RNA sequence: UAAUUGCGAUAACGAACGAGACCUUAACCUACUAAAUAGUGGUGCUAGCAUUUGCUGGUUAUCCACUUCUUAGAGGGACUAUCGGUUUCAAGCCGAUGGAAGUUUGAGGCAAUAACAGGUCUGUGAUGCCCUUAGACGUUCUGGGCCGCACGCGCGCUACACUGACGGAGCCAGCGAGUCUAACCUUGGCCGAGAGGUCUUGGUAAUCUUGUGAAACUCCGUCGUGCUGGGGAUAGAGCAUUGUA
């Protein structure tokens, strides 16, 4: 009995997403408690940078843009379940962490 | 319908908490005071030198039932003074803790404060009482 | 479960949720009383929604008022929308239509802002 | 000025060129017969262009165009 | 506050420690205009000295200037710590001191004269910086 | 071990652009399609996409090795 | 301003808002000049300034007069807005409004 | 130093990877730094 | 016409890439579909004050419901809509109205094209230069520099106050950032006029610092137009911190 909590790093929200909805439905499936996918604030990370490259001309300025989005999935289940789906749900693009104490 | 300090004005009831510990005079108050400026960030000290330790007292006692805990570090940003710094533009500066600590300490050596396991000075049940009681005064007066 | 109505109000990013249930007729802003604001001239903009349509609607009603975000002048309108919108709201699901819409009228009439929140959002600097 | 690009135009043209019959001066029925007899990549530019076929379609009621 | 008249009495210009004060400004003000006492200086000394700053030097006796000229010569004693002195922890003495109006100078004079005779960069820059500048 | 969230996240990209260009730069030859790197609990693995792996896995297995060891000695794996 | 208009009531004056309001009425030029080309030495054009322009430099006029007033003497702003207010509500050539306004008038009517 | 083009110039020492502002604008895109604003 | 952008006239008629546009973003959504790493209300446990219901809190799980506020989306949404001026009454322009939003609601990246002795590759080839090496272009080690001050030039910071300074109290933000094989962001308790010290602690973080209790600002006082209590240059003595110094 291991009650074990999950939570998802993307940059797009598409493989989050994807992820997200597989392990949802995937954790239902074969009944499990759970807390539903809870969105964190989509941080968006930026960079100021100067228009002016070479010193030719007055100096106006640039933004850089990164939208980081996050996402956590409480659940309970036994270790074998929870092995098969970390090795399972690996993907490119997302990073997921699965942590089992709760405090 | 209770009478309480949620009800009145802050210089009403610093005026009111100031004259009660100014006429009681059972309090604990250091040597200090007469010398003492109450921010790094300040100039002068302050107009009230023989009664303005009360008049801190009270501010902070009125800060601490207002709220959960508080520290002397809250005190310092509270008390938070703007300081010049000549042709450097203004800052914030960080109050005396002397000021502060000695206020918690004479506050809760008389029965109105108290350490909270929070770590954080709490309101106590008789400064409850006590000040809700002022309050009802400071509520009379204007009767 | 006493009859509850909850609307917010905004300022400049500065909001203010508004609790309207049935009471004996208390109005507070952040467990201190309407009567004492912060600033002691913006005062009486927190009143005109309790001016603007009468002194008695508040007799049945016991309104709460929570202000985050902006300064002081942001949260004096966030808090004078909030108790304008969670009067006409209470007015709406609890009392009949046509008072509500009396009440809505007596806003608009004077202030179309304390029904409406204001619209002009902090610029982007355009790099 | 708003001058609408030559695809939105020539879409407007041809749309209406063809189809006169299930378009009226409204641009809600206009948007949705866009979705169903057309094949718009993008739903701004379906909008642009049924947008513009509702226009044209207030001018056409009126008198005969050039096309 | 109190409308008090009081005829006569007060002095326009008076003199204490061998230095000018002049009598309608607040005791503060008024025994700020020395060199060696400043603004919080005067403030301290007049907390110590029991003086009601808030009345005006027009309306202080001798024996205010008793204590005054006293606590000038034993801020030790009053009970004004050593962070509160000008020249506090002196080399040529080891003790703290609060020099006065005519002794300010001396003691810079002292000091540079200190630093010539050893010859710091201090020095020979201050008297090459002196020389250079006025000549 | 132990780098801030974001400042790991971005290290991490960093560390695929630059595997991902030091493959494209000797792996020329060998029709060198892409890379994907797969951190697990004991190693990491670093799985060549190449479209001419008879030349990548040469004579005793060994321009894989040389190439493990490269990737090794300059990121300075155990 | 509240300051201001708790000091015109004690002035003897029953109605600030109309004292304040005929002293808007007063200083605000009928006409102008305007610097106009006329070759080299710009002569100036008589002009007959907008209702909207004469408000603003109405309140203009007033505000600065009054500021410029309050300068530098023990006097508080409310208290020389209250005189310049006064000295305008019903013009008095001792406000600094109605002098501006009496000249640029003048200039407009000497260059026509 | 830059580690991509022997440069003491034009740094960006912040977040440890130290890039030079001109190597790091090119590689921006392979590190995951992308034009969106 | 904003435009060689089009209508029209026409020994010219096509067609390509320019312009637009593709791309990435904003503000409304009490309607979706969804929450102890966000919050609100109700309920219990509980404190104080009034007591006549009431008022202000404590309780990171005592439970319940919500997302009205916060937040991941999906949709929608705008099309210069509608009306009127103006224009060959042609593509359009302009005013009003409605609209979250109607100057192209507003910002910038993407090409092909024809111009570049522009930067380096630590790319290569018996390639033309000076020599080839006691040269220091290599290393180091100390200590001085980069500020040194008649002045010219410029970006600024603080000011000449009384819509002000000082002294008392009121007390309101958002963008961030933060420690491993290390010492980062630091609450709180004691010592100290302060600066700081000391004993602990939370947080690798929407969880802790932190509600960043920010300042201008609000209010109650001192001063009163005096280079004043405006201004805080220059200079003296002390006390501590960062740092091998
Ligand atoms: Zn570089």
């Amino acid at each position: 009995i291991i009650k074990i909590r999950i939570t998802l790093t993307s940059t797009k929200v598409k493989q989050l997403e994807n992820v997200s909805s597989n392990i949802v439905k995937n954790a239902e499936q074969h009944n499990l408690v759970k807390k539903g996918p809870v969105r964190l604030p989509t941080k968006v990370l930026k960079i100021s940078t100067r228009k002016t490259p070479n010193g030719e001309g007055s100096k106006t300025w640039e933004t850089y843009e990164m939208r980081i989005h996050k996402r956590y999935i409480d659940l309970e289940a036994p270790v074998q379940i929870v092995k098969r789906i970390t090795q399972i749900t690996i993907e490119p693009g997302v990073d997921v962490e699965v942590v089992v104490a709760s405090n | 319908p209770g009478v309480s300090v949620r009800d009145v004005a802050a210089q009403d009831f610093i005026n009111a908490y100031a004259s009660f510990l100014q006429r009681q005079g059972k309090l604990e108050v250091p040597g200090y005071v007469d010398i003492v400026k109450t921010s790094s960030g300040n100039e002068m000290p302050p107009q009230d030198a023989e009664g303005w330790f009360y008049k801190r007292a009270a501010s902070v006692a009125r800060h601490i039932y207002m709220r959960k805990q508080v520290g002397v570090g809250k005190l310092n940003k509270l008390y938070g003074g703007a300081k010049s710094r000549g042709v450097r533009p203004y800052k914030h500066i960080d109050a005396s803790g002397s000021i502060n600590r000695k206020v918690l300490q004479a506050l809760e050596k008389i029965g109105i404060v108290e350490i909270s396991p929070k770590g954080g000075r709490r309101i106590s049940e008789n400064g409850q009482r006590d000040l809700d009681r002022i309050a009802a005064q400071t509520l009379e007066e204007d009767e | 479960a006493v009859p509850s109505v909850q609307t917010f109000g905004k300022k400049k990013s500065a909001t203010a949720v508004a609790h309207v249930k049935a009471g004996k007729g208390l109005i507070k802003v952040n467990g201190s009383p309407i009567t004492l604001v912060e600033p002691e001239i913006l005062r009486f903009k927190v009143y005109e929604p309790l001016l603007l349509v009468g002194l008695d609607k508040f007799s049945n009603i016991d309104i709460r008022v929570r202000v985050t975000g902006g300064g002081h002048v942001s949260q004096v309108y966030a808090i004078r929308q909030a108790i304008a919108k969670g009067l006409v709201a209470y007015h709406q699901k609890y009392v009949d239509e046509q008072s509500k819409n009396e009440l809505k009228k007596a806003f608009t009439s004077y202030d179309r802002t304390l029904l409406i929140a204001d619209s002009r959002r902090p610029e982007p600097k355009k790099f | 000025g708003r001058v609408r690009t030559k695809t939105v135009k020539r879409a407007s043209k041809a749309l209406i060129e063809r189809y006169y019959p299930k378009l009226t001066l409204d641009f809600q029925t206009n948007k949705r017969l866009c979705d169903e007899i057309a094949t718009i990549q993008s739903k701004r530019l379906r909008n642009k262009i049924a947008g513009y076929t509702t226009h044209l379609m207030k001018r056409i009621q009126k008198g005969p165009v050039r096309g | 506050s109190l409308v008090v008249q009081e005829q006569g009495s007060f002095q326009h210009i008076l003199r204490l420690l061998n230095t000018n004060v002049d009598g309608n400004i607040k005791i503060v003000y008024a025994l700020t205009t020395i060199k060696g006492v400043g603004r919080r200086y005067s403030n301290l000394v007049c907390k110590k000295a029991d003086v009601d700053l808030h009345k005006r030097a027009g309306e202080l006796t001798q024996e205010e200037l008793e204590r005054i000229v006293q606590i000038m010569q034993n801020p030790t004693h009053y009970k004004i710590p050593a962070w509160f002195l000008n020249r506090q922890n002196d080399i040529t003495d080891g003790k703290d001191y609060h020099t006065l109006a005519n002794n300010v100078e001396s003691k810079l004079r002292d000091d540079l004269e200190r630093l010539k005779k050893i010859r710091a960069h201090r020095g020979i820059r201050h008297f090459w910086g002196l020389r250079v500048r006025g000549q | 071990a132990l780098i801030s969230k974001k400042r790991k996240l971005v290290a991490d990209g960093v560390f695929y652009a630059e595997l991902n260009e030091f493959f494209t730069r000797e792996l020329a030859e060998e029709g060198y399609s892409g890379v994907e790197v797969r951190v697990t609990p004991t190693k990491t693995e670093v799985i060549i996409r190449a479209t001419r792996t008879q030349d990548v896995l040469g004579e005793n297995g060994r321009r894989i090795n040389e190439l493990t060891l490269l990737v090794q000695k300059r990121f300075k794996y155990a | 301003i509240k300051h201001t208009l708790d000091i015109i009531n004690v002035l003897t004056d029953q109605n600030p808002i109309q004292v304040v309001v005929d002293a808007i009425t007063n200083t605000g030029p009928r006409e102008d000049t305007t610097r106009v080309g006329g070759g080299g030495a710009a002569r100036r054009q008589a002009v007959d300034v907008s209702p909207l322009r004469r408000v603003n430099q109405a309140i203009a006029l007033l505000t600065i007069g009054a500021r410029e007033a309050a300068f530098r003497n023990i006097k508080t702003i409310a208290e020389t807005l209250a005189e310049e207010l006064i000295n305008a509500a019903k013009g008095s050539s001792t406000s600094y409004a109605i002098k501006k306004k009496d000249e640029l008038e003048r200039v407009a009517k000497s260059n026509r | 130093q830059c580690r991509v083009c022997s440069s003491h110039t034009g740094l960006i020492r912040k977040y440890g990877l130290n890039i030079c502002r001109q190597c790091f604008r090119e590689k921006a895109n392979d590190i995951g730094f992308n034009k969106f604003r």
